[PDB]
């Protein structure tokens, strides 16, 4: 099934396409994807070898764990602590990679080591199922990610309320991808075509992705994670630039409907909302943020402890370049510590411990 | 990483997906009318959209 | 410094603590034949008209019990294969056990009961042994050497350019069974573990083409067919150029990897063997192996080439191309 | 039914765990000499002109460091011993390793270092190994094989009634000095371990009296003396009277054993070799031995005798009888 | 030194010399020793089979860890337990051998493997100062033993006081061996020689087992522990016999006073008082025992903690027959057990638990 | 298992005796009279009775 989206043929076409759209191509094309998942299938599949010199593929923020605040890292820990002098023992589930993101006061990791009780879950489920387990103790999540991300803990949240669960708590570091594309645009990222996410698009559809488009005339494209949805992708939107065209392609339909995905749309709102939020690295941006509203203000982890977070946190180690790297402004190979002092092993920055950290990507798959 | 697998078992909120020989359960709450013989997309164990 | 559960996992950074600190402390390695700064699968050691291969594996497979088989199986498995890819027969086999103050009775049994069914399919017999017992909570180790005569003994070092390089089956099985198994992961049917002896494969095709004609071959366990490529890369100076689309995997196999978010060319196989062959014998050594009960699955995954020397080069399914990297260390923990 | 310390101590209770469980599950134990029904010091596989002999031993001796030695010069002798001990000169050596998450790099060098230094006096080398690193709180554990070339091979079944019985040494010396070392047990000069390979001794005696005249071996490691003589006396199914007046005894030894409450008879030595030669080349022997560095302090203690078939008799100091009873399994818990 | 207490020729003289005043001997001479360091003496050296075969030593209840009640084990076990249950946690000491001792609830190592914390020592003094490392907690040595043993206590018990240690406690089980010789006396127990104690004799001298050879006429000799000291005894044994003579030699002058230990005596005397005990598979001995006197009081752990010890609690396990052996009426052999489900490793007994047991010395040493 | 031993060292209550290259340290409250180049009687840590 979907042979065809990684058919050799149907991709040795579309690369052709490709090469002749460009060969009659002045300056530069630069594509942008927000996307980790897409930064694995370009890398995984070899596909930069396949684009003629004049065509680059770079990858923008699309990594929900490699830009969550250290100060929101840290007063997670700060936290747990607070919690274990007041007697009270917290349960803290985490993503694997989340878990062993660095902050100038140590990962979740390093607390595990301590004795505090921190959790590798694949999911929000997960955490759900812990919480029942252990009502004698309260269970928190600490939650990033994007809206594919934040729909399972909104519909999650629901599940909770009705159930009346009084110990399932999460921290939200949720963020919005659409905004922080536009901070992108505002700030000189360069790029004439965005490879809009699969999955956030499932979320908010085409439709959340037009505001983009029409006020500031960027072709965007919805694409997949077949090696040959973002080969369509970079061919549609090469076509979309050679003749001046402003629109939004799907090409990413057979998942994605247009309004996208209402229930979850709502099923966050009902929970969340946007709110002014810091990317790690790279600023704060404007309404990119999903905060708990002051009604489901109890399933924040934050209205049961207020913690003192020091200031001055550095967001990277000297030397690292994940900041760059995050804005499509730069190659983990450009950086000096990749794949010296900094490897998925022993990272240095997070843009090599996130799974859809596009340092650890480059690391995994060996790039030319 | 979400990946395609086809749905062999609903019940209510819960369901049951293959993904080519691997068995896993998925929540349908964003997916309500997923029924068997379905292809949904899932992340983090949740189903966030049917394929056509 | 400490020591790190990478400084084991057969990867890039335990190359590091062999080259920083074992073979830079030891300086005695070798008997006048393959020794231990070659790091091959084994060592050789000159007997007159022919040679003997010496190789030792220890193995602490968490649990010890697992889809297709067990630390015992494992443990007979692997030095056999490790005997078998120098290309000497197996010999005898020395059986050194490591017990946990605690273990049921039946277990060691049960682990014994494997091993000696295992042997028995060589065949190959368990003529010395030693049982140590310790308080620490480790259930069992199990650390099996062997010895046998090489005709002709094969190095990770005589790939040639233009060599042909198969597998002997699918790749990615046991490290994905074992990781599979422990997230609970149900199947349709288990994915089973491959872990078995496979001197018969590559008897076979010597049988067929002449131990001559066969340049290379390494069972490619921890760190998997990356690791056990690049490793033959490297020692022969030769670029390898390995087509993604040949490469056998399970589609059990492909689905799990995915969800674990790990590659199957970075695990352990338990049951397989890479061997590089003579360009004009590539045919025959594939079919001779398709002949034999564990290399059905065999198949010719790519060639020895003079570019990128030292190096995996990857030609993707769509047609693009990147390095096969060594991995930093195998993903799964406890995989042997 | 659970595995106890005993069933690794080298006495009684891991004799019943061997015939109650391992050789009684394995089925092929043998390459044409002497196999793992044997239990012999090592095995043997005839090779035209001469034999192979193959040995394996794990050790998990603590500290990893003692008076006089290591678990890295521990595991070099032990090895080395057990090939000398079946009259084989030593080829080459394998050496497996499990280290503990968290090892201090430190350690694992300095272990390195030691096992080259008592490799290098030998000599023999190191041709290959296995590293496996586990996240039990274990240190670290070193399993090492050999193998080694025997014109004329010897087993402890071949001593005759009338012939002498050895030993290269002092008696007691590791046990007690690893056991006082543990109970702080301080010294007008500290009790040394006495682990050190021991060929050169077998090898000049050998070069002194022939090959032929040297019917029995046996390093007397875990359960001591007693235990290598009680399973000498069995195998060769004659009875062994002792003196307990010419058995080599260090003074610190003796003082020890008796606060400890141990006899220096059923703990290990890990430098010494009890022999068992032709009633009239016992001399020859003892000062081919004594001319050693190593032997200096060796003495013929008994005599083989017809009575008591498979016993140890001892003839105690003021000249009573009793029998030396093989230990239940080994007095010291991590002695090797 | 002492080379002579040794000497093979000294011994083979006094082997001659007995076996010359045997030869004319009528009947057979039964020798009784009470010290499990004789029986090691006489077992170790092989001495036994010097002995012409009208010549018998049997080894008497010579070990203090063997004799001691089950229903006094049993008591400490539960008084660990009533203290936890009083948030109270106890630090208990015991030798090597009473820490295996079985019983029929169980041993002190069974209760180890319960997470208490029950340390083996050698001497009173490790457990005097594992009191002073650990204030915050209570520290408590179950003290078996005879005279030899009793006197460290009796005098730990005075650095104690001066001291003024609060968390210095100890179960006294500490018995007294001429008592004991008595009652086998009382009993029938067969032998017309006793070769008393060599270190109990340095303790309460050759004055305290006067009372003895007067009121019932046996002639004792204080003996040391090399091999020709017990040769010795049993020479001027014969000959005290075949003379009509009742009377006790000194053999042991080079380490016993006639008045024996004076010090020890009174210090003994400051703190226990003789009175009646029991003695496990034995039965209970009028004035045999030692408990601490009504001031010293609060050196006993169980002025503390009163436990209900249930009744019935059998002695031994059936089939064994260690009260046989410490009566000196049989030999270890004797016992269907011994050697088989019964051995140092995994005893069934305690005669073969402890290290001064007839049953553990017989099994280490592979009697003839 | 009592050993006799060669004083060469007394403190008030505690003292050095050496068995014959092992030195342990023992207390005198039953010997108090001990003194350097005695031999005692050692039992279970404490000097019980020196010899003549
Ligand atoms: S490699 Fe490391 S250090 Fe360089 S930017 Fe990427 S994560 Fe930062
Ligand atoms: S051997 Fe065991 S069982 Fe028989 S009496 Fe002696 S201790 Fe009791
Ligand atoms: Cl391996
Ligand atoms: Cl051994
Ligand atoms: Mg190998
Ligand atoms: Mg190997
Ligand atoms: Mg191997
Ligand atoms: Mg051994
Ligand atoms: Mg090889
Ligand atoms: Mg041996
Ligand atoms: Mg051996
Ligand atoms: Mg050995
Ligand atoms: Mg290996
Ligand atoms: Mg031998």
């Amino acid at each position: 099934p979907f042979e065809a989206y990684r058919s050799r043929e149907v991709a040795m076409k579309l690369v052709e396409k490709i090469r002749e759209e460009a060969k009659t191509l002045d300056g530069e094309i630069r594509i942008m994807h927000v996307c980790g998942t897409h930064e694995d299938t370009v890398t995984r599949h070899g596909i930069r070898s396949l684009l003629p010199e004049n065509v680059k593929v770079v990858s923008g923020p699309g990594c929900p764990v490699c830009i969550t605040p250290v100060e929101d890292i840290v007063a997670m820990q700060l936290i747990m602590r607070k919690a274990r002098e007041e007697g009270e023992e917290i349960i803290l589930t985490t993503f694997g990679d989340m878990y062993k993101i660095p902050t100038p006061m140590g990962s979740f990791a390093d607390l595990k080591s301590e004795g505090f009780d921190v959790r590798i879950v694949y999911g929000i489920f997960d955490t759900y199922r812990i919480a029942k387990e252990n009502p004698d103790k309260t269970v928190v999540h600490f939650s990033p990610g994007f809206e594919t991300t934040t729909a399972p803990a909104a519909g999650m949240l629901n599940v909770a309320a009705q159930e009346e669960l009084e110990n399932f708590k999460i921290y939200s570091v949720h963020r919005l991808t659409p905004p922080a594309v536009e901070v992108l645009l505002k700030q000189g990222t360069v790029f004439q075509g965005l490879i809009a996410p699969g999955h956030v698009s499932t979320i908010i559809g085409v439709k959340g992705w037009e505001y983009l488009t029409e006020k500031y005339g960027i072709p965007q494209v919805v694409a997949g994670f077949e090696p040959n949805d973002v080969l369509m992708a970079i061919l549609m939107l090469i076509r979309m630039y050679k003749e001046g065209e402003a629109r939004i392609i799907n090409e990413y339909e057979r998942a994605v409907k247009y309004e996208g995905n209402v229930v979850a749309q709502k099923m966050i709102d009902k929970f969340f909302e946007v709110v002014d939020a810091k990317w790690r690295a790279l600023g704060v941006f404007p309404k990119s943020g999903l905060e708990l509203r002051k009604e489901w203000k109890d399933f924040e982890i934050r209205s049961f402890y207020k913690v003192e977070v020091p200031k001055n946190l550095p967001d990277l180690e000297k030397g690292c370049r994940c900041g760059a790297v995050l804005r499509g402004l730069a190659l983990p190979t450009d950086c000096p510590l990749f794949g010296k002092t900094c490897t998925p092993r022993h990272p240095v920055g997070p843009c090599m411990v996130s799974y859809e950290g596009t340092c650890q990507i480059f690391y995994k798959y060996g790039v030319l | 990483l979400a990946v395609p697998g086809k749905v062999i078992e609903v019940n209510g909120p819960v369901a049951v997906v293959d993904f080519g020989g691997v068995k896993r359960e998925v929540r349908l709450d964003l997916m309500p009318d997923t029924k068997p013989g379905d292809w949904v997309i899932v992340h983090t164990g949740f189903a966030i959209e049917k394929l056509d | 410094e400490k020591i790190k559960l990478e400084h084991g996992a057969g990867g890039e950074i335990m190359e590091e603590l062999l080259r920083d600190v074992i073979l830079k402390t030891l300086t005695l390695k070798s008997a006048g034949g393959i020794g231990l700064d070659a790091l091959d699968d084994g060592a050789t050691i000159p007997f007159g008209d022919k040679h003997i291969v010496f190789t030792i594996d220890g193995h602490t497979v968490k649990p010890l019990f697992f889809p297709g088989g067990d630390i015992g199986r494992l443990a007979v498995s692997g030095t056999v294969n490790d005997l078998a890819v120098m290309g000497a027969e197996p010999i005898a086999l020395a059986n050194s056990m490591i017990i946990g103050e605690g273990l049921d009775m039946e277990v060691l049994k049960r682990v014994l009961k494997s091993m000696d069914e295992t042997a028995r399919e060589v065949p190959v017999p368990i003529v010395t042994g030693d049982t140590k017992v310790v308080e620490d909570k480790i259930e069992m180790f199990v650390i099996t050497a062997g010895i046998g005569i090489a005709e002709h003994p094969v190095s990770d070092a005589g790939a040639k350019v233009g060599d042909a390089v198969l597998v002997s089956g699918t790749i990615g099985d046991h490290g994905i069974a074992l990781m599979s198994h422990r997230e609970g992961i149900a199947f349709e049917t288990e994915l089973k573990s491959d872990v078995a002896p496979i001197w018969d494969v590559v008897k076979a095709v010597a049988e067929t083409i002449g131990w001559e004609n066969i340049h290379a071959m390494k069972d490619p366990t921890r760190a998997g067919l990356s690791n056990a490529l690049n490793e033959i890369a490297r020692k022969s100076n030769v670029g390898i150029l390995v087509r993604e689309a040949d490469i056998p995997i399970r589609p059990e196999v492909r689905a799990a990897s995915e969800m674990l978010g790990i590659s199957p060319y970075d695990v352990a196989n338990e049951g397989k063997v890479v061997m590089v062959v003579a360009r004009e014998y590539a045919e025959e050594a594939l079919e001779a192996m398709r002949k034999t009960e564990k290399g059905r699955n065999a198949a010719i995954i790519g060639e020895v080439i003079a570019d990128y020397r030292g190096k995996v080069l990857l030609e993707t399914g769509i047609g693009g191309k990147r390095f096969m990297e060594p991995p930093e260390g195998d993903p799964v923990p406890r995989i042997c």
